């Protein structure tokens, strides 16, 4: 559980918040050497949002690294951050005081903009729940429907980081129902950061938790770069990568050209993502032993996401699957000998997932396997009509007797008293 | 079809002949069938309120059927010796290893064409291709494969290639179940009627 190929130094250098840390720590503490960076990178954020419980879990962490490579030859300083802490609760109280003295003014706008402040601040302590109801009671101050709008808008971004998606897609949902979003013209003429888009990436990525990733890449395809820039927390990276791949193991070819060799507001994340790029290029291309290779040559940073770790392996496999669906498509037979010619890989155990896919793929088609090649099945329309119809004859005419005799047995009266 | 019947059948006691029923009809549904069988239709209610729960046998029965293991499956066969020896009904154990050779071979079935015994002896279970010869044996003698004996190299090429019903006598096993199913459906109109028989109001 180590893995070097992200790049979270352009991450932490603008996508922030939490999730900056999150991925940071979390995704260091599957990788350890980088455990060691992603950590310390966590290290170097924690000086934002001001929470030291994992900070100095990493602390420790550090110290027992240290001796575990000092081993012959660790003080992740707190105590600084600890003055340090006292200093940031006092700021807290003055936060307090003023959430106050805006209650006391009494003012929709006055009061939910100090609930954004507050929560804001709830940033930097590591502070969740008191963001949380911030915002969340933020929502009830509507002098205006951009109450509403933003409220929604915050709360979600403010999920962004929190890792929130389902009821963060209630919020979604509920700020696209009253207040019209995207204005009728893209947000006005170029939605920039667009807003529905989103709401499309939370909705994608916690489909990548569902596994809705055809549905993913939709709209991530959806999501187009009208902003041109996120820094907040999701990068064009993020949303690229995540509509490339779930395109490439959801989608068809067809769906390409409709939509993605019809690509271009994702264009700018096609550019963006050159090698996710050069694999679907391979699809075209159909090169499964090298295309299978740059992908898990990508597998690196693909289980590098901390979304994609969860499901890289099942989009490996998806691959791979509709690649042969295609590879076998035009034939009637495959000689497993030029087959593995043309795959260069051992088709034992090759051939024993197509024996899995003879049972479920798209396998209609038969190996000599003393033979050593495969043999496309021609699909038959009379003679396995004439199966179906007399299975299903027999099937009627036993349940013919069967429903005779049931109609007896209750004609007849016959029940199996318990005593 | 006996026991799916007599289970289906209304009862509310639980019984050995209900349980033994419940035991050669899913012995049928894994050792003769494929593999599981499924609930049936109009199923007796006191079943799942006494003798499902009493049903741990098969519980445990499809559950090793589905798993395919020999250690594991002569376990439950010392686990139930009792129902082995009740009845003169000793072998269920074999009958069970018999229907996990049919799930070897039928899957092995349409996969394939024609495969090394020995290497499908790991496959089936075939003991070597030489026990696997006399398993071939069954296949082109139990009514058990399209396939002969290459014996040059003992191959077994699958066919499946009975009928188009390409021949009249196939059209006469239709004509046959033409036979059953309209006197069947004459019987239905004669029942059918005698419901309208039935005094009314």
């Amino acid at each position: 559980v180590e893995n070097p190929s992200l790049d979270l130094e352009q991450y932490a250098a603008s996508y922030s918040g939490l999730m900056r840390i999150e991925r940071l720590q979390f995704i260091a503490d599957h990788c350890p050497t980088l455990r060691v960076e992603a950590l310390k990178m966590a290290l170097s954020f924690v000086q934002r949002t001001f929470n030291v419980d994992m900070y100095e879990e990493i602390h420790r962490k550090l110290s027992e690294a240290t001796r575990e490579l000092q081993n012959a030859p660790p003080a992740l300083d707190t105590a600084w951050v600890e003055a340090t802490r006292k200093k940031a609760l006092l700021k807290l109280e003055k936060l307090d005081t003023d959430l106050k003295n805006y209650k006391g003014n009494s003012i929709k706008e006055s009061i939910r903009r100090g609930h954004d402040d507050l929560g804001d601040h709830y940033l930097d302590c590591g502070d969740l729940s008191n963001a949380l109801k911030c915002y969340s009671r933020a929502r009830d101050y509507c002098t205006s429907a951009k109450h509403v709008i933003n409220m929604c808008l915050n709360v979600i971004k403010v999920s962004v980081y929190l890792q929130n998606w389902s009821h963060v897609l209630s919020y979604v949902s509920k700020a696209e129902s009253t207040p019209e979003i995207a204005e009728q013209r893209g947000e006005r003429d170029s939605q920039t950061q667009a807003i529905l888009t989103k709401l499309k990436c939370a909705a994608g990525l916690a489909e990548l938790a569902a596994r809705k990733y055809k549905q993913a890449a939709k709209c991530l395809l959806l999501a187009s770069f009208d902003h041109c820039d996120f820094p907040e927390l999701l990068s064009p990276s993020n949303v690229a990568i995540y509509g490339g791949l779930c395109a490439l193991a959801t989608f068809d070819r067809q769906e390409l050209q409709r939509n993605v060799i019809s690509s271009s507001s994702f264009k700018l994340f096609l550019e963006l993502e050159p090698q996710v790029r050069d694999i679907i290029f391979k699809f075209y291309e159909s090169k499964y032993a090298s295309c299978l290779k740059m992908l898990d040559e990508m597998k690196d940073n693909l289980l590098l996401d901390m979304y994609l770790a969860p499901h890289v392996r099942t989009l490996y496999t998806q691959i791979r699957n509709r690649a042969l669906i295609q590879y076998f498509s035009p034939y009637v037979s495959a000689d497993m000998h030029r087959m593995a010619a043309a795959f260069n890989t051992t088709v034992a155990a090759l051939e024993d997932e197509l024996t899995q896919l003879i049972l479920e793929g798209l396998i209609s088609a038969r190996v000599d396997s003393h033979s050593k090649i495969l043999y496309a099945r021609d699909v038959d329309q009379r003679s396995t009509t004439f199966e179906k119809s007399l299975l299903m004859g027999k099937e009627f005419q036993r349940r013919a007797k069967a429903m005779m005799l049931r109609a007896a047995v209750l004609r007849n009266q016959i029940h199996v008293k318990s005593p | 079809y006996f026991y799916e019947q007599a289970i289906t059948t209304p009862a509310m006691a639980v019984s050995h002949i209900m349980l033994e029923s419940y035991k050669k009809y899913i012995l049928v549904s894994l050792i003769l069938l494929g593999k599981v069988q499924q609930l049936p239709k109009y199923t007796s209610q006191i079943v799942g309120r006494f003798i499902k729960p009493l049903s741990n046998a098969y519980h445990e029965l499809a559950q090793v059927y589905s798993t395919n293991n020999p250690s594991e499956l002569r376990n439950l066969v010392n686990k139930h010796s009792e129902t082995f020896t009740r009845d003169n009904n000793m072998g269920l154990v074999k009958q069970c290893l018999s229907s996990l050779y049919k799930k070897n071979i039928q899957r092995l079935t349409k996969t394939f064409l024609t495969l090394s015994l020995q290497d499908m002896a790991s496959r089936v279970q075939l003991s070597g291709p030489q026990e696997a010869e006399k398993y071939v044996l069954h296949m082109i003698e139990d009514g058990e494969i399209f396939a002969s004996i290459n014996q040059k190299d003992g191959m077994v090429s699958f066919h499946d290639n009975p009928e188009k019903y390409n021949n009249p006598a196939m059209l006469h096993n239709i004509d046959q179940e033409m036979l059953k199913c309209i006197e069947l459906d004459e019987r239905l109109k004669a029942m059918d009627q005698e419901i309208t028989v039935n005094p009314q109001f």
